[PDB]
C-alpha cells in the first residue's frame, strides 16, 4: 500500500450546492407542460430530502419524498437535470440507497438511469447518471445492484468515452475505480481491466488518467494471479508512457508504483 | 458546468 | 425547515493531495536544523499513515507512527506545515481522534495547536491549526477537547480577525460554526455566548462570501430552538449586523440563509 492504491472504499461525489440545485429545479420545473409539471408540495418534499441530507439530520427520508424523488427523475429528459443531482446527493444516504438499489427493485432503477447514458442524451444528464452511479456504491446495496448490473453500465460507459468532455471522463474514470474497489475487496477482474483499459487509452483529461491508474492499481493490489495476469498481458507496456507524465505528479507516482508491482 |  | 440550518454534524475540511503533502515534508525536512530534521524511518512512517487514511482502510495507524506524526507537528515553525496537512486529514480518523484528543493527553494537543495560532506567526500553520481543530469535531474524543478548551481556543482564535487572509476566515467560521452544532445538541449558556462574540466579531471584518455563509449558518445553528441566544444575539446587535446580507445577488445562498435567520430574530 502507497499513497494511491489500494482503495478500501468508493470515491463519491460529494460537493454540495443545494441553493443552487433547488433552484434550476423550480426554475425548470415551471418551463414544463402544466400535466409533468411538480406540484408546489412536491417541490417541498424534495426540498426536505435536500434539508434531511445537507443538514445531517437524523431524521429519515420518508416513502412519500423517496416516491416524489422518483417522479422527479421521471420527468421530461430537457429538465431533469437537477432532480438527478438531488438523487446523486441523496444516494448515498442509508435509508436513499436501501429504498432505490434493493434486490427486488434496484432493476428498475438501474435500467431507467442507464436510460439516460445514452450517447445521444444530453450530457447534464449523462453526467448526472454516472456520478449517482458512483455515489451508489457507498451503501450495500447499491454495490450489489452495481455488480449484478456490470454488463449493461460498464457496456453503457464505455460508449461515453468519446469526445472530450472532460467531467463525464472523470465520472467514467471514477465508476471503473469503483468498481475495481469491488472487485479487490473479493474473489470479473478481467472485465473490469478491459474496462480501465479502454477509457484509459482514450482519456485525456489527467484527473481522469489518474483515477484509472488508481482503479488499475486498486484491481491487481494484494492478488497474486490478478499481478500475474497484468504481467502476462504486458499491461507495463500499455501504462509505461504514464511514467514520464510531469503534472499533475501524482500520475507518474502512481504509475510507477503499478510498474513496480508488474 | 451545470449551474445556475 | 431550510437546506441551511440547523447543521447536525461537523463541517470538514476534506480535500486531500497526499502527493502534494509529502512532496513539500520531504522538500522543508532538507532545510530543518541537524537536531529537528525526521529520519529517513521517520518519513516512511508518516507516509504509511497518509496511505492508510487516503486509501481509507480498515487498519489503524499504530502508536509508533502516531508518536512520529507529534514529532513532525513540533518541527520547526517555518517548515512544521505539511505535517500539520496529515495531521489535518489524520484527525477525523477515530483511533487518531482518540489518541492526540482524550482525556489524559488533550489539553497538551490543543495547547500546542494553540500556540500555532499566534497572528504573528506564520499563516500557513494558523490555517492548518484551525482546520485540524474543525476536523477533530467529528471525533467523540474531540469533541469533548473542544468543550473543555472551548474559552481558550476562541479567544486565541478570535484575534486572528485582524490582517488574516480569506482561508483564515473561512477556517474561523468553520470552527464557530462546528462548535454551534454542539451548543445546539446541547444548550451551553456561556458557550453560546463567546461563539455569538466570534460571529460577530468576525462579520465585522469579513468580506469572503463563503466565510460569509458559513457564519450565518453557524448563527442559524445557535439560534434555533433556543430563546436565550437569541436575546443574547440581540444584546450584540447581530440582527442587525446581518442585515447587508439580504442584498447580496451572487451567491443566493447567503442572502436566502440570511432570510430565515432574519425571521427568527
Ligand atoms: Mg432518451
Amino acid at each position: 500500500m502507497n499513497i494511491y492504491f489500494p482503495k478500501k472504499e468508493a470515491v463519491t461525489f460529494d460537493q454540495a450546492n443545494p441553493t443552487q440545485i433547488l433552484g434550476k429545479l423550480k426554475e425548470l420545473n415551471g418551463t414544463a407542460p402544466e400535466e409533468k409539471k411538480l406540484t408546489e408540495d412536491d417541490l417541498i418534499l424534495l426540498e426536505k430530502i435536500l434539508s434531511l441530507i445537507c443538514n445531517s439530520s437524523s431524521e429519515k427520508p420518508t416513502v412519500q419524498q423517496l416516491q416524489i424523488l422518483w417522479k422527479a427523475i421521471n420527468c421530461p429528459e430537457d429538465i431533469v437535470f437537477p432532480a438527478l443531482d438531488i438523487l446523486r446527493l441523496s444516494i448515498k444516504h442509508p435509508s436513499v440507497n436501501e429504498n432505490f438499489c434493493n434486490e427486488k427493485e434496484g432493476a428498475q432503477f438501474s435500467s431507467h438511469l442507464i436510460n439516460l447514458l445514452n450517447p445521444k442524451g444530453k450530457p447534464a444528464n449523462q453526467l448526472l447518471a454516472l456520478r449517482t452511479f458512483c455515489n451508489c456504491f457507498v451503501g450495500q446495496a447499491g454495490q450489489k445492484l452495481m455488480m449484478s448490473q456490470r454488463e449493461s453500465l460498464m457496456s453503457h460507459a464505455i460508449e461515453l468515452k468519446s469526445g472530450s468532455n472532460k467531467n463525464i471522463h472523470i465520472a467514467l474514470a471514477t465508476l471503473a475505480l469503483n468498481y475495481s474497489v469491488c472487485f479487490h475487496k473479493d474473489h470479473g477482474k478481467a472485465q473490469c481491466l478491459s474496462l480501465i483499459s479502454t477509457i484509459l487509452e482514450v482519456v485525456q483529461d489527467l484527473e481522469a488518467t489518474f483515477r484509472l491508474l488508481v482503479a488499475l492499481g486498486t484491481l491487481i493490489s494484494d492478488d497474486s494471479n490478478a499481478v500475474q495476469l497484468a504481467k502476462s498481458l504486458g499491461v507495463d507496456s500499455q501504462i509505461k508512457k504514464y511514467s514520464s507524465v510531469s503534472e499533475p505528479a501524482k500520475v507518474s507516482e502512481c504509475c510507477r508504483f503499478i510498474l513496480n508491482l508488474l | 458546468d451545470l449551474y445556475g
